């Protein structure tokens, strides 16, 4: 007794933290840049839908005005 | 004339409808976007974080 | 084959197979019948709602614990409970794997004769065996000697132990737990506003608890540092919004552990009972209890609680000793993790209780030397 | 009420045929403002609001703002004389009353029906009244689905079509037994 | 009849988009909302880790 504290604690003391780590470091690289490049991307195409709103908007405008 | 008038009408309320609706899905996504981008920041805050934690 | 180690508890079920380190699954343990009409028909609307499910639909259920204090008072329940856990959290069929039950001590016989009656006439499991949910809390810590400390959600027992023969004339057993600090932390809640009355809104206040609230290490220093600044209150969003804001009642809580009188309680906190505990035992193992005391239980995981326990006892017991509080990071499946441990030994494989035995006692034999 | 309000223009529909057409020009013309304040600024200021409608022997009429003044009596029943809270604030109520735990779902799930809920623009009035209502974190939806007048009805083959309320029905010996209080009974 | 054929015709495309519109607007809020509530949660976890700092 006693003895098997150290096999049970020393293994996770040191593994569980590395692995911990480069769970939060793939994690991170995985989502954080991932994700504001997708949104930067959606908010390119959100601006060209704008403009083609704007322009559809205003030649149907210019046309049914009577 | 009664059927023209109304789908011409109906139709009017539909392209003001939907022109407040893309109105409000750019605010909307581009909200969403900001705030992932403030998230990603704090997820890069993190990471920084975690490569001092290198040290273990 | 392996062995079941389940630990019924009063609060939380935690079961598993024997020779793991975590409980396979563990979920609340109430039983919910609807309590409305119900109009949709075909919808597929059960009569009761067991375990985890009944922890989603709780806002048109009435949950209701079938253990209340160690006890069983609710026996169709615990039976219901008992087959939920078998079947469908762990999905073996209990024909072929033996059972390790806990009980607290000092309970009555006849809850502990009618547990091993079920399990072998209803679930008819092939060997069923009984432990104090102290002694595994104690193989968990990897100790020999030693003084547990075992706070559960339903009673509070303090089994001082020596050198593997326990003191059965020094077990101080009390029955205040998280449950009651549950209720009292709901009734001060009302001194802001907050009234929660239905028996599903005591799992909102359980979460309160469990989140918010932390043990002081000095009580008056606090409540008078809490009546004058406000760098304590922190705020809690309800399940539906209206956020609330906790005050001086975040230690006032967990305080009622030292301090019975809150409740109205006679009884003296679990900083002296332990004290008392060990003064009952024999003048020459004095030193290694008050070296090896040990914390288990749910609610021995208040932020803060192994300095204020450690404080109190240094200033009850001589200034010699040395007062040590062992509190591992896994206390809330000490016991079970202490289970495993004692159903995977070589040494205890011939302690079951055998069903031929049964056959040939009835179920009086747990109190036997198989005990 | 739409027919009181026409008064104050010069058309009086008495006749209890003529309220027939009064629901006709209420049917075919009255929107539900989004703010009322901002409309009743506007129509007295602009015409760009004044649509016309041609009676069922000609002499055509304009309705100026009694356009949005006739469908905002759901939401202040004061107009009326009633003393109730409008319809954006009994679905809070009818809420709140409710138990803590499925405010959520039922805040998420609010189902519009019925015939006069078919107004153009009020499920962005209501959505607009109860998120101003409810607290900021929630999730406020409308489901106006197009199909709102037969709803009801839809419902209700739905229901008759299924087997498992075939057994459900007051058979006629069942009422011969018990006489019509039998529908306060198990079979509801 | 060439006018009210093609007024529906219109009528008719501009509520299929509006129906669209909808759609899309409502995964984006659900989507959205999971973001905040995420944000919220990892604000929560930082807030209680700066107070597991204070004890230790
Ligand atoms: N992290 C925590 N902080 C404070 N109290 C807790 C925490 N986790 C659980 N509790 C309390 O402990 C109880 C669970 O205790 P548990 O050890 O499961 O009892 P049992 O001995 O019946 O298994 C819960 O009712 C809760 O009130
Ligand atoms: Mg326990």
């Amino acid at each position: 007794d006693f003895d098997d504290i150290h096999r049970k604690r020393m293994e996770k003391d040191l593994n569980e933290l590395q692995a911990l780590i480069e769970a939060h470091f793939e994690n991170r690289k995985k989502e954080e840049e991932e994700l504001v490049s997708l949104k930067d991307r959606i908010e390119r195409r959100r601006a060209e839908r704008a403009e083609q709103q704007r322009i559809r908007n205003e030649r149907e405008k210019e046309r049914q005005n009577r | 004339s009664d059927k023209l008038k109304e789908a011409e009408t109906r139709a009017e309320f539909a392209e003001r409808s939907v022109t407040k609706l893309e109105k409000s899905i750019d605010d909307l996504e581009d909200e969403l976007y900001a705030q992932k981008l403030k998230y990603k920041a704090i997820s890069e805050e993190l990471d920084h974080a975690l490569n001092d934690m290198t040290s273990i | 084959t392996t062995a079941l180690v389940c630990d019924n508890g009063s609060g939380l079920v935690k079961a598993g197979f024997a020779g793991d380190d975590a409980p396979r699954a563990v979920f609340p343990s109430i039983v919910g019948r609807p309590r409305h009409q119900g109009v949709m028909v075909g919808m597929g609307q059960k009569d009761s709602y067991v375990g985890d499910e009944a922890q989603s639909k709780r806002g048109i259920l009435t949950l209701k614990y079938p253990i209340e204090h160690g006890i069983i008072t609710n026996w169709d329940d615990m039976e219901k409970i008992w087959h939920h856990t078998f079947y469908n959290e762990l999905r073996v069929a209990p024909e072929e794997h033996p059972t390790l039950l806990t009980e607290a001590p000092l309970n009555p016989k006849a809850n502990r004769e009618k547990m091993t009656q079920i399990m072998f006439e209803t679930f008819n499991v092939p060997a069923m065996y009984v432990a104090i949910q102290a002694v595994l809390s104690l193989y968990a810590s990897g100790r020999t000697t030693g003084i547990v400390l075992d706070s559960g959600d339903g009673v509070t027992h303090n089994v001082p132990i020596y050198e593997g023969y326990a003191l059965p004339h020094a077990i101080m057993r009390l029955d205040l737990a998280g449950r009651d600090l549950t209720d009292y932390l709901m009734k001060i809640l009302t001194e802001r506003g907050y009234s929660f009355v239905t028996t599903a809104e005591r799992e909102i206040v359980r979460d309160i608890k469990e989140k918010l609230c932390y043990v002081a290490l000095d009580f008056e220093n606090e409540m008078a540092t809490a009546a004058s600044s406000s760098s304590l209150e922190k705020s809690y969003e309800l399940p539906d919004g209206q956020v609330i804001t906790i005050g001086n009642e975040r230690f006032r809580c967990p305080e009622t552990l030292f301090q019975p009188s809150f409740i109205g309680m006679e009884s003296a906190g679990i900083h002296e009972t332990t004290y008392n505990s060990i003064m009952k035992c024999d003048i020459d193992i004095r030193k290694d209890l008050y070296a090896n005391n040990v914390l288990s239980g749910g609610t021995t995981m208040y932020p803060g609680i192994a300095d204020r326990m450690q404080k109190e006892i240094t200033a009850l017991a001589p200034s010699t000793m040395k007062i040590k509080i062992i509190a591992p990071p896994e206390r809330k499946y000490s016991v079970w993790i202490g289970g495993s441990i004692l159903a995977s030994l070589s040494t205890f494989q011939q302690m079951w209780i055998s069903k031929q035995e049964y056959d040939e006692a009835g179920p009086s034999i747990v109190h036997r030397k198989c005990f």
